[PDB]
């Protein structure tokens, strides 16, 4: 991210930071996550592409510390991960990035809610804030577009919607933002997310709960002059979630 | 869900 609020995981307890291991004992940060019931988690498909094995990949809910272990947290095997068989990119943008892990206890059990281990509200169908409403996303995102090292402590940022008119626009990214994926900036260069940020939170709080309203997928640098930041739209894909989350 | 626990 490049907000500026370390928090912790009690402001945003539905939060999932997502491992993958390796045969030489270590683990090293791909995306994040959010909670939906207890067994399911719920990315972007751009994360577990080139590594498609659910078999080496861990998950952790309830931990604020990247590289360090945060009582009361739990260590999930990803029993099942499947991914959005319409997912895409191309040279600029990613069309359907969004993944469901189903996750199982070590011991044989779902995720267990408590203070930190919580879950998020899903949008309702064709519902979402208006161009103004300032959201807000976290994660152990890169702190620069530059920098290399991902922060030791989650961090957290608002940022403003944008609209079809706006970002649609010639100097932004014209037709490459769809109808399926929700544009997001402040001002100009002072806020936004990044690299190691994708597969987590656009959160925007409706109607009193505060709901996943997006999700973080793309954009051209971190926090540009008239560039924002691309989530998607969790809205249409409603279906699909509650198509997988019970039978098949 | 959206329960968010107060902590401050
Ligand atoms: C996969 C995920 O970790 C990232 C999130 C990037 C978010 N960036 C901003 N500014 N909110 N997704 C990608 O890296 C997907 N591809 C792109 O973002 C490319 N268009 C990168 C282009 C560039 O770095 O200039």
């Amino acid at each position: 991210i490049i907000g500026g609020e370390f928090t912790t995981i009690e402001n945003q307890p539905w939060f999932a930071a997502i491992y993958r291991r390796h045969r030489g004992g270590s683990v090293t940060y791909v995306c994040g996550g959010s909670l939906m019931s207890p067994c399911w988690v719920i990315s972007a498909t751009h994360c577990f592409i080139d590594y498609p094995k659910k078999e080496d990949y861990i998950v952790y809910l309830g931990r604020s510390r990247l590289n360090s272990n945060t009582q009361g947290e739990m260590k999930f095997e990803v029993e099942n991960l499947i991914l959005h068989k319409d997912y895409s990119a191309d040279t600029l943008a990613h069309h359907n990035d969004i993944a469901l892990l189903k996750i199982r206890s070590k011991e044989g059990r779902c995720a267990q809610p408590s203070r930190t281990i919580q879950t998020i509200c899903l949008p309702s169908m064709y519902n979402d804030p208006q161009f103004g409403t300032s959201c807000e996303i976290t994660g152990f995102g890169k702190e620069n577009s530059t920098d290399y090292l991902y922060p030791e402590q989650l961090k957290m940022t608002v940022v403003k919607l944008i609209s079809h008119r706006e970002c649609q626009q010639p100097h932004y990214y014209g037709s490459e933002v769809t109808t399926k994926m929700l544009c997001a900036a402040d001002p100009q260069w002072k806020t936004d997310s990044c690299q190691g940020d994708s597969g987590g939170p656009l959160v925007c709080s409706l109607q009193g709960r505060m709901t996943l309203t997006g999700i973080v997928s793309w954009g051209r640098g971190c926090a540009l002059k008239d560039k924002p930041g691309v989530y998607t739209r969790v809205s249409h894909f409603l279906p699909w979630i509650r198509s997988h989350t019970k039978e098949e | 869900c959206g329960q968010k626990t107060l902590r401050p």
